[PDB]
RNA sequence: CGACUUACCAACCCGAUGCAAACUGCGAAUACCGGAGAAUGUUAUCACGGGAGACACACGGCGGGUGCUAACGUCCGUC
RNA sequence: UCCUCCUAAAGAGUAACGGAGGAGCACGAAGGUUGGCUAAUCCUGGUCGGACAUCAGGAGGUUAGUGCAAUGGCAUAAGCCAGCUUGACUGCGAGCGUGACGGCGCGAGCAGGUGCGAAAGCAGGUCAUAGUGAUCCGGUGGUUCUGAAUGGAAGGGCCAUC
RNA sequence: UGCCUGGCGGCCGUAGCGCGGUGGUCCCACCUGACCCCAUGCCGAACUCAGAAGUGAAACGCCGUAGCGCCGAUGGUAGUGUGGGGUCUCCCCAUGCGAGAGUAGGGAACUGCCAGGCAA
RNA sequence: UAGUCCGGAUUGGAGUCUGCAACUCGACUCCAUGAAGUCGGAAUCGCUAGUAAUCGUGGAUCAGAAUGCCACGGUGAAUAC
RNA sequence: CGCGGGGUGGAGCAGCCUGGUAGCUCGUCGGGCUCAUAACCCGAAGAUCGUCGGUUCAAAUCCGGCCCCCGCAACCA
RNA sequence: CGCGGGGUGGAGCAGCCUGGUAGCUCGUCGGGCUCAUAACCCGAAGAUCGUCGGUUCAAAUCCGGCCCCCGCAACCA
């Protein structure tokens, strides 16, 4: 054959879905370019993984002008 | 068109004073007149508006459009901003360089008592 | 022999044709030859049944080809053992669900029609039928 | 203008030989001499001149005259 | 290859130091950073130096 | 300077009667003179732009703008970020006084004069002329020069048809064909 | 150098019309993560210790790759 | 060995001598930050100049670009431009992801010390994802550590690094 | 109370395009000007400052229109969870879920605080 | 010391005589035009004194049409060991 | 079918595995020399690189398919 | 890993340890030569020392780096 290469998997996705209880620190969202983007207390480290900036319950949002996914998280 | 070109130049310093949940002055230049407004860190009401627009102010000025009317604007909004109990804010700049008319209301924004 | 020029990649998947078929209607012509069976039509096979059909009704009336092939069919050799590659594209073929019209046709009588229809059915695999284009 | 950078854009006097004196500013140096202007060219006569030019049937009769 | 590492040496304090990579052909002059020296506690001029 | 004075009193009010417009703002005005000057020649030798580059800035008043390559091409065998040509874009009260030191001048001093062109415009009354020579232009001295370039004019103005904006170039005494 | 004819081939566009594992201006079922609430289950769960065996699998049903939608073939998912 | 897409059955994972491509780097500006900007490709007019170099206006609007594959992403621009710079900083690190383990990755806030900004702020390299190898052994600099009777030393250790 | 502007949001196409309009007393715009602040890799075009002769042209705001975009039932169809079955590459049946495309139709957004002018 | 006030080609125009007649196809004139050419690759030609070299000039044929041919005379060399 | 290597004026070879303007030796063509031909001397033309394609700003030169040519393998039972 | 030497017209060489004057052989164009060709002979066209830095009256030359420069024995992650 030609080809037979491929890379390991990365597991990238939604570790924390919508309405779960996460701690101050918490990974929400591990993924490439920024398909979800960071809300209220939501951060966006250098790899654009979503991260809790406080201790609560995890939202997922559909608003903007370009109607983008956002990541918020309410007490 | 200009506007557009100017919204979107001020757009990433409000898209990041927002998310921060800050207490902004938001300034608005005009070639005849020039105002100011204290705005909510939720961004929908607002908490002190002045501009060289309110007779109150105009009745004293020269002319509504310079750095000596921007003074008078700049120093009357930081003097109900402090009586309201506000005191700690930013200053959203909103697309103009902060140079002439928007500094020399800041600085008057400054030396009134506005903390920031 | 019918074939797309050029395509994105060489070897497609086997997959799986199900479901019915979706160009049903007899959209262009009068007349037209619908797949009652299930199948897959090489290219070689749709030129076969279009010669039989242009020839029956000579140089008049005017005829379509609904179909194309557009997946490329991999053949193993002789004497070759399993693995060590997918096979070589041998030919094209166009999947065939049910209700597929296949050819239509215009510019002709209904008696020599159908008579045109079983020459080009005689050639192909699938199990067809005669349909003619309704008003709405 | 950004100053320093420029060259010395100063005026001076254009005076052709026709007559026409004419003060303008540019980059040359004290005085200007011309032959030319937008007055005095030929092309308001240099038109009249320059289209009726042909004629063949008239200039074999100034020949032959009978 | 080609791009060769090398150690950027502190100046006012102890010989603590950085290493970073540079390209040797196409730059052949020297650094001169400004980073932080740890053991004095301040940043201080950072002079390129070999291994 | 008198051209602009000339253009507020005399011309606009000659324009008002044609087209019957309904404002004063309507009425088509010079927006621009893009002087360019595309060498080209730079690729060989290095200097040759910056003797065009001193041209332009004698034929102007302003200094020149050296223009980058926009794409790499084969064809001319150039690269992207390559100073390929010179450019300036004058405008307000210097240009006024260029554009009266073309038009009055310059233009004349043309060697094979006739006409210039009436069908030269975009379709959105933006002028453009092409200068064989720069000796035509009384800046350049005749003894300092050593090339047969050239540059282009191109006036851009407030217009919206050719047909429009020909009136406004015309209003100044222009000479077309 | 002035220019006419044309048994003609045919883009970008339009209006139909298909196709696609590596196309998506849309989009399920189930599955899946968290929350609450009954009922039922021999704690069925999780932790830490003492022991291990096993790491050649096979077939059948649904989703597939491969092979010829060949093989009691081969290689994966879920029961 | 490492990265990307499909196969992979709408979380993750998932094989084959299954289907296609890339990597063994690059950069003191291509980092930081502040302040700006907007593209392709055509149309018409214009000197040499022509399909295409440079200019003007109009059209389209992200087909562009992203140091390199492919993927996901970006106008608040992560795009292209400038002005100062050195955060490609030392000590940490609440709390998570991902691995059998070795390991790998994301990270608000604290102490110290800088940069940029008028300040809110942002800065612990580069839009992210490849650019990489454990241990042993030995070398090089540092060092409130050890030192075979005592004082040194060698030699070890710890820290930085090859 | 209302009618007109501006500022900042909410909501992101029923909200956007085009076309047809109409508005200048303030508001906004161009416009005026270029020592001073500042600006151009050229250019007071941009950014900036000092202004009040002009206009509502352009740009902007408001009213009007379906040419598009956009929204979109009901019914059917495809698909599919579970237990069956068949003539088993593909279907079918019970029961649960139930699209996409199209169709009737909808459709020139709806608002929040705040400021100014005018009829009160 | 220049493609030159060198070269004088080539083209356009205006003509002149001859000649029944000048466009194919003449000669000359005027005007404007101003090409190659800056001493010539391998080679190679004639010439031993009024000869080579250079400047005129004539005639024959001939209505007209020589840079050819046949004659004529000016200044006047080098070299032949 | 498998893995190397090729395909360049009319001929045989360089330049090709490191993309930017293609040489060498012959032959062909023009002129010389010779009584003429050869030899010899002097100039000149002549290849878009197997083709269909991709990568690039640009491909003889990089990458892929197809079309020929040449070598080596094609084994144990 | 090193200590060492070595560095010029296009190129091979010296000259470089005792600072004041870069030669030398093939690539170079014109001659003379001969009815001619080869030779042979004569003269011409090119580097201020790979390159950058200290001192001292004068620095390829004395001394430090680089690109690097080849030699070596040692290098057993
Ligand atoms: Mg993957
Ligand atoms: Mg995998
Ligand atoms: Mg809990
Ligand atoms: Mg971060
Ligand atoms: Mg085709
Ligand atoms: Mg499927
Ligand atoms: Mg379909
Ligand atoms: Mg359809
Ligand atoms: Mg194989
Ligand atoms: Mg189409
Ligand atoms: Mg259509
Ligand atoms: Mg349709
Ligand atoms: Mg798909
Ligand atoms: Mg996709
Ligand atoms: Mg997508
Ligand atoms: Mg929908
Ligand atoms: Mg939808
Ligand atoms: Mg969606
Ligand atoms: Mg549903
Ligand atoms: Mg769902
Ligand atoms: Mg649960
Ligand atoms: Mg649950
Ligand atoms: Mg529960
Ligand atoms: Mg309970
Ligand atoms: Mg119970
Ligand atoms: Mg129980
Ligand atoms: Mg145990
Ligand atoms: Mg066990
Ligand atoms: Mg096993
Ligand atoms: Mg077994
Ligand atoms: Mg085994
Ligand atoms: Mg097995
Ligand atoms: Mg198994
Ligand atoms: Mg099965
Ligand atoms: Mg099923
Ligand atoms: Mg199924
Ligand atoms: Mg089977
Ligand atoms: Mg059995
Ligand atoms: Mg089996
Ligand atoms: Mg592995
Ligand atoms: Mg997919
Ligand atoms: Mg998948
Ligand atoms: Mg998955
Ligand atoms: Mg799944
Ligand atoms: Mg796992
Ligand atoms: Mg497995
Ligand atoms: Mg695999
Ligand atoms: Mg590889
Ligand atoms: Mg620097
Ligand atoms: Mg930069
Ligand atoms: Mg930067
Ligand atoms: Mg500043
Ligand atoms: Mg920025
Ligand atoms: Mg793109
Ligand atoms: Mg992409
Ligand atoms: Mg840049
Ligand atoms: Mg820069
Ligand atoms: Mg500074
Ligand atoms: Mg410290
Ligand atoms: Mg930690
Ligand atoms: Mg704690
Ligand atoms: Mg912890
Ligand atoms: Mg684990
Ligand atoms: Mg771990
Ligand atoms: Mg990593
Ligand atoms: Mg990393
Ligand atoms: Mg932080
Ligand atoms: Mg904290
Ligand atoms: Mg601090
Ligand atoms: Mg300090
Ligand atoms: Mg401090
Ligand atoms: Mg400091
Ligand atoms: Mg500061
Ligand atoms: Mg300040
Ligand atoms: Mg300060
Ligand atoms: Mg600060
Ligand atoms: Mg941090
Ligand atoms: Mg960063
Ligand atoms: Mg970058
Ligand atoms: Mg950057
Ligand atoms: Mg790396
Ligand atoms: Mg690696
Ligand atoms: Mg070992
Ligand atoms: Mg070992
Ligand atoms: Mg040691
Ligand atoms: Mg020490
Ligand atoms: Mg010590
Ligand atoms: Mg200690
Ligand atoms: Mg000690
Ligand atoms: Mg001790
Ligand atoms: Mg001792
Ligand atoms: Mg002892
Ligand atoms: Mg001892
Ligand atoms: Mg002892
Ligand atoms: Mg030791
Ligand atoms: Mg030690
Ligand atoms: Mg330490
Ligand atoms: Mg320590
Ligand atoms: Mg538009
Ligand atoms: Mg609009
Ligand atoms: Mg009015
Ligand atoms: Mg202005
Ligand atoms: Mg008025
Ligand atoms: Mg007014
Ligand atoms: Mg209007
Ligand atoms: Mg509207
Ligand atoms: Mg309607
Ligand atoms: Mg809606
Ligand atoms: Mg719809
Ligand atoms: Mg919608
Ligand atoms: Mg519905
Ligand atoms: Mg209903
Ligand atoms: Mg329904
Ligand atoms: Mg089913
Ligand atoms: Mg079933
Ligand atoms: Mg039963
Ligand atoms: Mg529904
Ligand atoms: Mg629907
Ligand atoms: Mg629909
Ligand atoms: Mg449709
Ligand atoms: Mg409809
Ligand atoms: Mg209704
Ligand atoms: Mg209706
Ligand atoms: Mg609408
Ligand atoms: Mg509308
Ligand atoms: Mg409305
Ligand atoms: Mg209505
Ligand atoms: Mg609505
Ligand atoms: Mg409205
Ligand atoms: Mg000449
Ligand atoms: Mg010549
Ligand atoms: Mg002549
Ligand atoms: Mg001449
Ligand atoms: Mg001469
Ligand atoms: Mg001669
Ligand atoms: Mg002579
Ligand atoms: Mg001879
Ligand atoms: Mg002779
Ligand atoms: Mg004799
Ligand atoms: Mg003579
Ligand atoms: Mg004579
Ligand atoms: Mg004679
Ligand atoms: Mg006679
Ligand atoms: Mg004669
Ligand atoms: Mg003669
Ligand atoms: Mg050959
Ligand atoms: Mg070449
Ligand atoms: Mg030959
Ligand atoms: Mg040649
Ligand atoms: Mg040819
Ligand atoms: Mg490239
Ligand atoms: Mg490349
Ligand atoms: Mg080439
Ligand atoms: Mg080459
Ligand atoms: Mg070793």
């Amino acid at each position: 054959t030609r080809n037979g290469r491929d890379s390991e998997a990365k597991r990238l996705g939604v570790k924390r879905f919508g309405g779960e209880s996460v701690l101050a620190g918490s990974i929400i969202v591990r993924q490439r370019g920024t398909k979800f983007h960071a809300g209220a207390n939501v951060g966006c480290g250098r790899d654009h993984t979503l991260f809790a900036k406080a201790d609560g319950k995890v939202k997922f949002e559909v608003k903007g002008p370009k109607n983008r996914k956002f990541i918020s998280i309410e007490a | 068109d200009k506007k557009s070109a100017r919204i979107r130049r001020a757009t990433r310093a409000r898209r990041k004073l927002q998310e921060l949940g800050a207490t902004r002055l938001v300034v608005h230049r005009t070639p005849r007149h020039i105002y100011a407004q204290v705005i909510a860190p939720n961004g929908s009401e607002v908490l002190v508006a002045a501009s060289t627009v309110e007779k109150a102010i105009a009745e004293q000025l020269k002319y509504t459009g310079n750095k000596d009317a921007a003074a008078a604007v700049g120093k009357a909004v930081a003097e109900r901003a402090l009586e309201k109990g506000i005191k700690d804010v930013s200053f959203d700049r909103s697309g103009f360089q902060y140079h002439g008319r928007v500094q020399a209301l800041a600085d008057a924004a400054r030396e009134a008592g506005l903390q920031f | 022999m019918l074939q797309p020029k050029r395509t994105k990649f060489r070897k497609m998947h086997k997959g799986r044709n199900r479901g019915l078929a979706q160009g049903t209607d007899v959209s262009f012509g009068s007349f037209g030859l619908k797949a009652v069976g299930r199948g897959r039509l090489t290219a070689r096979q749709i030129e076969a049944a279009r010669r039989a059909m242009t020839r029956a009704v000579k140089r008049q009336g005017k005829i379509w080809i609904r179909v194309f092939p557009d997946k490329p069919i991999t053949e193993k050799p002789l004497a070759v053992r399993m693995g060590k590659g997918k096979g070589n594209v041998e030919y094209w073929v166009a999947l065939i669900q049910p209700g597929k019209v296949l050819y239509e046709m215009d510019g002709v009588p209904e008696e020599l029609a159908r008579e045109a229809f079983k020459l080009a059915a005689a050639k192909l695999p699938i199990k067809t039928t005669f349909v003619t284009k309704t008003v709405m | 203008m950004k100053k320093d950078i420029h060259p010395k854009y100063e005026e001076i006097t254009a005076s052709c030989s026709c007559g026409n004196v004419m003060k303008i500013r540019s980059t040359v140096g004290h005085d200007l001499n011309l032959d030319v202007c937008s007055k005095c060219h030929p092309f308001f006569t240099g038109k009249q001149r320059d289209v009726a030019t042909g004629g063949r049937v008239d200039r074999f009769n100034k020949r032959f005259n009978i | 290859g080609i791009r060769e590492k090398i150690k950027l040496v502190s100046s006012a304090g102890t010989g603590h130091f950085y290493t970073t990579t540079k390209n040797k052909r196409t730059k052949p002059e020297k650094l001169e950073l400004k980073k932080f020296d740890p053991v004095v506690r301040q940043h201080v001029i950072y002079k390129e130096a070999k291994i | 300077a008198k051209l602009h004075d000339y253009y507020k009193d005399e011309v606009v009010k000659k324009l008002m009667t044609e087209f019957n417009y309904n404002s004063v703002m309507q009425v088509p005005r010079v927006e621009k003179i893009t002087l360019n000057m595309g060498v080209g020649e730079a690729i060989a030798d290095k200097k040759l732009l910056d003797n065009a580059a001193a041209d332009l800035a004698a034929i102007s008043g302003q200094k020149p703008l050296i223009t980058k390559a926009r794409k790499s091409v084969a064809g001319f065998k150039i690269r992207q970020g390559y100073p390929i040509g010179c450019k300036v874009t004058l405008r307000g009260e210097r240009m006024w006084e260029f554009f009266e030191r073309l038009i009055t001048i310059a233009v004349p001093r043309i060697r094979d004069f006739r006409g210039l062109s009436a069908k030269s415009f975009d379709g959105r009354g933006n002028y453009s002329m092409g200068v064989r020579e720069q000796i035509i232009f009384p800046e350049i001295d005749y003894d300092k020069v050593d090339r047969v370039r050239g540059l282009d004019i191109t006036i851009t103005t407030t217009a919206k048809s050719d047909e429009e904006g020909r009136a406004l170039l015309a209003a100044f005494d222009f000479p077309f064909r």
